[PDB]
């Protein structure tokens, strides 16, 4: 497919986010590249408005599943690449247990040779004393699966999963994710059978960076179908 | 909430079994309920859902043989299995969740817990001979 062919090599990525959480406004710019052949993402995000008012790990899922490695035998299930280059809209509600929620709308598409993720995020009903606005999450990340179901009616897909965020006191904070993806173009896309993306994420810091930022190394592999 | 499965055990191929799962407490109807199963050395499978809105889904391999249902008075969910096959041998788990549930069925990973649910039963063995 034309879409799939766009990902056979290393592709530059740009991520741009404008956020408002409980009235705390912030912006983030990210740059990196993706190599779908290996399901590999390398990305560095910088808060351009100063200090990020929420923990970096809470924004990982929001900050390009078109870079997932779909094994050859599963290639017909890759909705994300099939929608390229025109791209897709990705919307989520992320509900933090006993705390507030993020709602996100993003457009993921090519601008020239570069894969762009443009995001608007709104967070409401958070506790200033809570794990999120209080910055009580550990700077790490567990492996998680993303469960995908087709949405024939919208010519797209949906997904659900929960993220387990480790808390500094030894507990875990759950973040329930509802996700929907719909093509921007009106052309054909691949509608998958049920499957999941296995995702491992590693968070780090750039030793030469003084700004508030996050370095992300991530591997994403489609699975669940034999 | 505690979940307790019953109604499993040994059964002849071609036979039937009705699994039951009873929830404690007074908060059942708002939960989406699911049955998972895992055989030795295989990925866990979410075999059937019954969502809060009543919607049911089934893994392709059990469609037409398995029927999921719930009783919001007895706070129980059931899995009626007919024409059991050797392929159905596994430990079966009941689960309840109040988060996003869309009716996913199929493989979920090497641990049933990889598909995050609010509450889990300890499961019950079903062995088809």
């Amino acid at each position: 497919g034309k879409g799939e062919e766009l990902f056979t090599g290393v592709v530059p990525i740009l991520v741009e986010l404008d956020g408002d959480v409980n009235g705390h406004k912030f912006s983030v710019s990210g740059e990196g590249e993706g190599d779908a052949t290996y399901g590999k993402l390398t990305l560095k995000f910088i808060c351009t408005t100063g200090k990020l008012p929420v923990p970096w790990p809470t924004l990982v899922t929001t900050f390009v599943q078109c870079f997932s490695r779909y094994p050859d035998h599963m290639k017909r299930h890759d909705f994300f690449k099939s929608a390229m280059p025109e791209g897709y809209v990705q919307e989520r509600t992320i509900s933090f247990k006993d705390d507030g929620n993020y709602k996100t709308r993003a457009e993921v598409k090519f601008e020239g040779d570069t894969l762009v993720n443009r995001i608007e995020l709104k967070g409401i009903d958070f506790k200033e004393d809570g794990n999120i606005l209080g910055h009580k999450l550990e700077y790490n990340y567990n492996s998680h699966n993303v469960y995908i179901t087709a949405d024939k009616q919208k010519n797209g897909i949906k997904a659900n999963f929960k993220i387990r965020h480790n808390i500094e006191d030894g507990s875990v904070q759950l973040a329930d994710h509802y996700q929907q993806n719909t093509p921007i173009g009106d052309g054909p896309v691949l509608l998958p059978d049920n499957h999941y993306l296995s995702t491992q994420s590693a968070l780090s810091k750039d030793p030469n960076e003084k700004r508030d930022h996050m370095v992300l190394l991530e591997f994403v592999t489609a699975a669940g179908i034999t | 909430v505690q979940l307790q499965e019953s109604g499993g055990g040994s059964v002849q191929a071609g036979g039937s079994l009705r699994l039951s799962c009873a929830a404690s407490g007074d908060t059942f109807s708002s939960y989406s309920m699911a049955w998972f199963r895992q055989a030795p050395g295989k990925e866990c499978e979410l075999v059937s859902n019954i969502l809060r809105d009543g919607t049911t889904t089934y893994a392709g391999s059990v469609k037409g043989r398995f029927t999921i249902s719930r009783d919001d008075a007895k706070n129980t969910v059931y899995l009626q299995m007919v024409n059991l096959k050797s392929e159905d041998t596994a430990r079966y788990y009941c689960a309840a969740d109040s988060g996003t549930q869309l009716g996913y069925v199929g493989a979920v990973g090497l641990s049933c817990l990889d598909y995050v649910m609010d509450y889990w039963g300890k499961g019950t063995q079903v062995t088809v001979s």
